[PDB]
């Protein structure tokens, strides 16, 4: 009985570590929409202010 | 019917033993020395 309570943790774990790094990237990614939105701020507005 | 010495131990041996399984105790499928491993809804809660 033992072994097969090793083997469930262990598969649960593993799905664990999976989850976080896809989390990972996607906040990367989202970050970096963020970054290049912000840059698109001002020369937006210096074509509205001329 | 004429005879009641032997059909009763007809009738033990319907059991997985020849003598019932106490009330008390659980099944076999819930006793978590089943080989199959479970669901994961059961395990997670």
């Amino acid at each position: 009985s033992l072994n097969r309570r090793i083997q469930l943790v262990e598969e649960e774990l593993d799905r664990a570590q999976e989850r976080l790094a896809t989390a990972l990237q996607k906040l990367e990614e989202a970050e970096k929409a963020a970054d290049e939105s912000e840059r698109g701020m001002k020369v937006i507005e210096n074509r509205a202010l001329k | 019917s004429k005879h009641l010495i032997e059909d009763l131990i007809i009738e033990s041996s319907k059991f997985p033993a020849a003598q019932p399984p106490d009330p008390n105790q659980p099944a076999k499928i819930e006793t978590d020395y089943w080989p199959c491993p479970p669901s994961l809804a059961v395990v997670e809660t």
